[PDB]
RNA sequence: ACAGGUGCUGCAUGGCUGUCGUCAGCUCGUGUCGUGAGAUGUUGGGUUAAGUCCCGCAACGAGCGCAACCCUUGUCCUUAGUUACCAGGGAACUCUAAGGAUACUGCCAGUGACAAACUGGAGGAAGGCGGGGACGACGUCAAGUCAUCAUGGCCC
């Protein structure tokens, strides 16, 4: 399950992008053309993006690398949850914080707090704590888990982002290009795709084609998993 | 000139008083003055061993005064002749036996006095006073207080005029009266005038 | 025998309830002889006129404390406090008046550089 | 030797105080942006007495301020009953003075971004900060004080 055909990219709708004025010239090698005034994606250039961007992963589930999977659009807010639970890694769907990344080592506080307020919840320490007071901790707990949910087991800088809508997560690409890390990024026809190393160009609003892709990727990272699990005996 | 003082806004809720007698309202002067004389002969001539917190408790004539010091050895001197004549000295001029029975200051650097001292100590023998500021600041902090500030006022390295600059680490909160903030207030006699020194140490609740 | 405490700005009654007559006995003297004031008076005798018995309970007060005015809400207090004691009904009518609620209205202390409690100096600008 | 000096310099100073102002502000670390001074955070939509709180948001956090913790008053309970009290010697009551209970937007109905919050209602002595106080941020006025005191210098 390492390379995904055109077929099902097309039942989904990987080819529609957007109005032909929204579009970024640098988007032009990979259209095949505008009709009824919208883009249309080369799925022969879609195709081999995903085949290039699943060996990376492949590859680096094998070496237990860490990849970060990013989307906070509402078309990709509980896809990336579910397939990061699924492929056991971090995400980041709610929304991204300025400096998850490159201020990581503050972040690091948020995150034991997180931890440490999970711990007293676990044993049970509201015994202590009155009606009221107990509901501000927990809401406490609750609004901090809603930010930093995927990442606090992340532990460090992840070796590859995943991102959905490089237009939209502009921060996380600028972000992971000041700390050099790759970014294996999904492009719509009218995004930017510099700074990514992995340019993926695909509609990146329809439901069932982000689902399609987060679902693959997903894959290619558990297939890396199971292949690096068999050096064991 | 516009903040109450640590101890005195304190004086009930968390701290306690550092005199602890019963008087007649004729006798309580008296007893005032004598105590006052006693706390400023001992701070005069302890001025060696770094004393904080004498205690002047008299029950019926005979007092039990507590001094606390971070160096009680000194203090008491060699087999304890020094503390005897201490004894005598303070009984000489109080009433009766005055008992002094002393402590010892296992953290000389969570008592305010001891740092306030310290950097007027270190300012007057020409130190700067950015460095004895931020040296007390470390030390404080890394020998556990919650939260240390200080404040140096006055000519500062000979300045014409005076300036006052601080430090802060840490929480400090003045306004919470459950707190537990330690506060001193010296003064440093330069060669060129009086610097205040200032020290807030803030280590509970 | 239902017993009942008022208390008002300074003064503080104790009444004594007992089905009777309807005659009030103030400091072992009668209602009017003790007030003067037709105010207090009425003040004292509201509670039961509310609920249409004034005469129907005999009433002993002692008073202590407080002013002219002040003794008679005390006393208004301390009749609501043992009417409820005799039934539970008359509750919400002496609710509604206002009557079970002990006013906590006390005499502002005059505070520093302040005249009064409120009352300051005379400002100039110049 | 000196002591003594309410002799001078508050424009050499410490300590203390006023004042804007009990106004809700004032900053910092890391991150990011800008050649830079700087910016952001701290702005915006609400909301609040409040940079109060929530939600957004290249910010993420923290500190001093706000609030709370302190004192007094408002109801009740408990220990106690003299020199206090007086319903029938009593241990009821007031009172006295210690320790606590209660009040938390806790419950109901609506309005509100599925919020913070606001509006009204019940119960209650008290309802939303119940009333009053103390507590006065970074700083400003070379503000006041060398005549409380302490002190550099000048002077007798």
């Amino acid at each position: 399950p390492t390379k995904i055909e055109m077929r099902d990219l097309l039942q989904a709708g990987a080819h529609f992008g957007h109005q032909t004025r929204f579009w970024n010239p640098k988007m032009g090698p990979y259209i095949f053309g505008a009709r009824n005034k919208i883009h249309i994606i080369n799925l022969e250039h879609t195709v081999k993006a995903f085949n290039e961007a699943l060996n990376y992963v492949n590859g680096l589930a094998s070496k237990k690398n860490k990849v970060l999977f990013v989307g906070t659009k509402r078309a990709a807010s509980g896809i990336i949850a579910e397939q990061a639970t699924r492929a056991g890694m971090p995400y980041v769907d709610h929304r991204w914080l300025g400096g998850m990344l490159t201020n990581w080592k503050t972040l690091r506080q948020s995150i034991n707090r997180l931890k440490e307020l999970e711990k007293q919840a676990e044993d049970g320490t509201f015994a202590k704590l009155t009606k009221r007071e107990a509901l501000e901790r927990t809401r406490d707990m609750q609004k901090l888990e809603r930010s930093l949910g995927g990442i606090k087991d992340m532990g460090g800088l992840p070796d590859a982002i995943f991102v959905v809508d490089v237009d939209h997560e502009a921060i996380a690409i600028k972000e992971a290009k000041n700390l050099g890390i790759p970014v294996i990024g999904i492009v719509d026809t009218n995004s930017n795709p510099d700074n990514v190393d992995y340019i993926i160009p695909a509609n990146d609003d329809a439901i069932r084609a982000v689902s399609l892709y987060v679902t693959a990727m997903a894959d290619a990272i558990i297939a890396g998993k199971e292949y690096a699990q068999t050096q064991a005996s | 000139g516009q903040k109450v003082h640590p101890i005195g806004i304190r004086l009930g809720v968390v701290k306690k008083h550092n005199a602890n007698w019963y008087a007649s309202p004729k006798q309580y002067s008296e007893y005032l003055i004598n105590d006052i004389q006693v706390r400023e002969y001992l701070r005069k001539k302890l001025d060696s061993a770094m004393i904080s917190n004498i205690m002047i408790e008299r029950p019926t004539g005979a007092a039990k005064i507590t001094i606390a010091t971070a160096r009680p050895g000194i203090v008491i001197g060699k087999k304890g002749e020094d503390i005897e004549r201490l004894q005598k000295e303070l009984t000489k001029m109080m009433g009766v036996p005055a008992q002094v029975n002393i402590e010892e200051i296992t953290s000389p650097d969570l008592d305010a006095r001891l740092v306030a001292d310290g950097i007027g100590s270190q300012l007057e023998r020409r130190v700067m006073f950015r460095r004895a500021m931020k040296r007390a600041v470390q030390n404080s902090m890394r020998s556990g207080a919650k939260g240390i500030k200080v404040e140096l006022s006055g000519r500062l390295g000979g300045a014409e005029i005076a300036r006052t600059e601080w430090y802060r680490e840490g929480r400090v909160p003045l306004h919470t009266l459950r707190a537990d903030i330690d506060y001193a207030s010296v003064r440093a006699e330069t060669t060129y005038g009086t610097i205040g020194v200032k020290v807030w140490i803030f280590r509970g609740e | 025998r239902n017993y009942g405490t008022g208390r008002r700005k300074t003064s503080t009654a104790r009444v004594f309830l007992a089905k009777g007559t309807g005659s009030i006995v103030v400091n072992g003297k009668p209602l009017d002889e003790y007030f003067s004031r037709e105010t207090s008076r009425m003040v004292v005798r509201q509670p039961l006129e509310l609920l249409d018995s004034p005469t129907a309970y005999d009433l002993y007060i002692t008073v202590k404390g407080g002013g002219i005015s002040g003794q008679a809400g005390a006393i208004r207090h301390g009749i609501t406090r043992a009417l409820i004691e005799l039934d539970d009904t008359n509750k919400p009518a002496l609710k509604a008046a206002g009557f079970v609620t002990r006013d906590s209205r006390q005499v502002e202390r005059k505070k520093l550089g302040l005249r009064k409690a409120r009352k300051r100096p005379q400002f100039s600008k110049r």
